[PDB]
RNA sequence: UCGGAGAAAAUCUCCGAAUGAUUAUAACCUAGACUUACAAGUCAAAGUAAAAAUAUCUUGACCCAGAUA
């Protein structure tokens, strides 16, 4: 370009030469000259002025306004409660468009995270992703996914186009090994189960509906049926699908890799996966 | 005449029929001048007045500007405006008679739009200005949770770049 | 395939074949009054609200039963084009497939409004009254 | 067609229009 | 001089206001708005919350 | 406040605003009106209405308690099925 | 501390309230405003619901303890 013809003419550039970019830095004022100095921005000698003014919220002596207004449980249990990350099928599109999410295998919280697609944070109490309506006009893929959480017109959308949409729960614990898998395979620990969900969450990921990993199978074609006719799509059978297996495939719901069982030990060194013999230890993880 | 109509204009009045040089009493030797319509007040239009009145004819004075093709069906041409016509032959013309009746919508007004006016019947519905609503502030001091709704445009939640 | 005492399988014992939920269900297409969607003509206008319009021809239309058809007509008659198909719109969200939904739905409503008689006047609400006392005003002065 | 041209507004005119709807 | 009152209603909902009555004069009673029932029914007196 | 904690070197949030306001993403404070659990059988119908309804704060009072508050409690929360999901964003403010 | 009257709004001149009895039992919800440092305090269309519209006349925060459901 012209400018790079400009450095061939000017001097060399070196150490002597260096200036940092206009108004980069602001200068700072010591309390020295008479503009700056004297009382020095304090005021007349007070309290304020020798630096012992009350603590914030203090207001001379009155109540203060954040100790006069009732006490009410705005934020109780808030460290408690469960967050679901928020996936539209807008971005879900145009993470598929770009390449950043490859819809001919299953898609799960592992390839979505490993897409930067989503944002995970387990320790601010993510604990998954929900389906958002958002993009369901436009969306035009067939894919198969799972999701923490999904709506009734999010389902519609993936199912419409002939994919597959489950709903399962992973626990804290099963999250952050999910999320990262790799940060866990180096630790040297076997892969631990997967926890089944709390006491209140047992009829969401049980009802058919909901498309639930614990509901009954059975169950599942007549609920598909309902939404087809109540969103004015029919119904395709994914079985005639050239791949039907890949939409159908589903982990165990003590599983949290697909091909991987817990218990193993992944030596990514040896590029082996250690597998235990004993019996009470495979009870355990059978179980 | 029906006073108000004239989808299209609104300083406007259609004429039914008008019966030219009517010879005393007797009705049937009227010049059929234009033929009758029946009554085609919009659905949702309210209270349409059409009135009844007669000239005092001085003498027999042709209305060839006035004729009007019989059968007219193009509705487009029924456009009519009394003073003009009225100052045209004021002259001859007095008022001496008036009845008038008001009429709403009706299922034979449906036929009226389709059969011969041959066009998509226009529906109105009656609307209100919008509620006045102060300017948005950004901080609303001491006013109710309810305050953001009435500046909202969607009744739905949306996620931007989620 | 690794599986645990929590598979779906032994979970769920009779519900054990592979394909078992990804079938369709068998008929479902005549039961719970199924409307076919090859005979509408669906067509998105975007107005904001992604409208949505719903028109099928009322009499030529033969999966709605013709002593229907006849009810439908009369009590539904301002929603009939000219072309006499019952054009029927919704304009109420920002997703066309939730406004389709209101639409197919709407038409349910009016085949059981129809099918079912509605023997109940209920009272009579004072646009009703109006009404009727202005309709009564007519025969007096209609006597003539 | 001429005559399918209708005004966005209509402007009942009848001075009773909007007390008769009450 | 004068006391706050519980009244309850009658109608079977645990629906209950306060109100004043005087030391002398009987046992309150009247007919008061439910929301629970959308009716209006008997409220009578069942206890005292304090001597105002 | 303490603005330099001796272990961790942060600040520290007030724990009196934490239990008696909340907060929406986009700026604004809730609080509840004081007395509304008071003596309710001398205050007209009227007044009880108002003080059962949540109000918003002024904007030097959510100056002084965004300074009382750490940013943790600033965050956007996604909860499921939250009722104040559509209260976090601001829709159609010029000004 | 607050309210009523005069000076006439700065300090002065006077009376009262920390309620009282009556009662039709006086709901929920929601535009726009008054007042106001904050806090507290006023008025209210529309809609819905009860009934067959009406409450008439003249005041203490937070915390913390209670009571019943
Ligand atoms: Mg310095
Ligand atoms: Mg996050
Ligand atoms: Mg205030
Ligand atoms: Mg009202």
């Amino acid at each position: 370009g012209t400018s790079l013809d400009l450095l061939r003419s000017l001097p060399r550039v070196s150490l002597a030469n260096l200036k940092p970019s206009p108004n980069s830095r602001k200068r700072e004022r010591r309390p020295r000259d008479r503009r700056r100095g004297r009382k020095c921005g304090r005021g007349h000698k007070g309290e304020r002025q020798r630096g012992t003014r009350p603590r914030l919220g203090f207001e001379g002596g009155q109540t203060p306004f954040y100790i006069r207004i009732p006490k009410y449980g705005f934020n109780e249990g808030h460290s408690f409660r469960h967050q679901y990350q928020p996936l539209s099928l807008r971005r879900l599109q145009y993470l598929i468009d770009l390449g950043r999410v490859d819809p001919t295998q299953p898609i799960d919280l592992t390839q979505l995270v490993n897409g930067r697609g989503v944002t995970i944070q387990p320790l601010k109490r993510d604990y998954g992703v929900q389906l958002v309506e958002e993009g369901a006009d436009t969306f035009q893929a067939k894919i198969n996914i799972e999701v923490q959480l999904a709506s009734e017109l999010a389902i519609a959308a993936i199912e419409k186009n002939g994919g597959v949409v489950t709903t399962a729960f992973y626990d804290p614990r099963s999250l952050e090994i999910l999320c990262k898998p790799i940060p866990f395979f180096l630790r040297g620990q076997p892969i631990p189960k997967r926890m089944l969900p709390p006491e209140s969450l047992v009829p969401y990921y049980t009802d058919a509906k909901n498309r639930g990993y614990l509901a009954d199978p059975a169950k599942f074609p007549e609920a598909r049926l309902e939404l087809a006719m109540k969103f004015g799509y029919v119904l395709p059978d994914i079985t005639k699908d050239e791949l039907f297996r890949m939409l159908s495939a589903r982990k165990d719901p003590r599983q949290i890799f697909f091909g991987l069982a817990p218990g193993w030990v992944v030596n990514m060194a040896d590029k082996k996966i250690l597998k235990p013999t004993d019996e009470n230890l495979l009870k355990y993880y059978s179980s | 005449i029906n006073l108000d109509g004239h989808l299209l204009e609104p300083d406007a009045e259609y004429v039914h029929w008008l019966l030219t040089n009517i010879p005393s009493n007797r009705v049937a030797e009227g010049q059929e001048t234009c033929p009758y319509l029946p009554p085609f007040p919009a659905r949702g239009s309210g209270f349409h007045r059409f009135a009844f009145l007669l000239f005092k004819q001085d003498k027999p004075i042709n209305f060839s500007e006035d004729t009007r093709p019989s059968p007219c069906y193009q509705l487009a041409q029924r456009t009519f405006r009394t003073f003009d016509f009225y100052k045209r032959h004021q002259e001859a013309m007095t008022p001496a008679g008036l009845a008038f009746f008001q009429c709403r919508w009706d299922d034979s007004v449906t036929h009226t739009f389709h059969q011969l006016l041959d066009m998509r019947e226009p529906v109105f519905e009656f609307v209100r200005p919008p509620p006045y609503h102060p300017k948005q502030k950004r901080f609303p001091h001491e006013q109710p949770l309810r305050y953001l709704d009435r500046y909202r445009d969607s009744h739905e939640p949306t996620y931007g770049i989620y | 395939t690794f599986q645990s005492i929590y598979s779906l399988d032994k979970l769920y014992p009779e519900s054990k074949g592979a394909d078992t939920a990804w079938k369709v269900p068998e008929h479902a297409k005549q039961a719970s009054s199924y409307i076919p969607l090859d005979r509408l003509s669906i067509s998105y206008c975007r107005s904001v609200n992604s409208k949505a319009e719903v028109r099928f021809h009322l009499a030529s239309a033969d999966w709605i039963e013709e002593p229907v058809r006849q009810k439908i007509a009369l009590t539904h008659k301002n929603k009939i084009n000219k072309a006499g198909e019952l054009v029927l719109t919704s304009e109420s969200s920002r997703y066309q497939f939730r406004n389709l939904a209101e639409c197919l739905q709407k038409i349910r409503d009016m085949i059981a409004e129809a099918s079912q008689v509605p023997k109940e006047p209920s009272k009579e609400d004072a646009r009703l009254q109006r009404l009727r006392i202005e309709k009564m005003n007519r025969e007096r002065l209609r006597q003539k | 067609k001429e005559n399918e041209a209708v005004a966005p507004e209509f402007t009942n005119r009848n001075p009773r229009n909007l007390e008769l709807l009450g | 001089k004068t006391i706050l009152v519980k009244l309850v209603s009658q109608a079977g909902t645990g629906f209950s206001f306060n109100h004043k009555r005087s030391r002398l004069r009987e046992k309150l009673s009247l007919l008061h708005y439910d929301p629970i029932v959308n009716k209006k029914v008997l409220f009578v007196e069942q206890k005292k919350i304090r001597s105002l | 406040l303490t603005y330099c904690s001796t272990r961790k070197g942060k600040r520290k949030t007030v724990k009196s605003v934490v239990h008696r306001f909340l907060r929406l993403h986009s700026g604004l404070w809730l609080r509840r009106k004081a007395g509304y659990k008071k003596k309710l059988w001398k205050k007209s119908t009227a007044r009880k209405k108002r003080l059962r309804e949540f109000v918003f704060c002024s904007k030097t009072q959510s100056k002084l308690l965004d300074k009382m508050t750490t940013s943790f409690w600033k965050r956007r929360n996604w909860y499921a099925g939250d009722p104040y999901q559509m209260y976090h964003d601001r829709t159609n403010l010029r000004v």
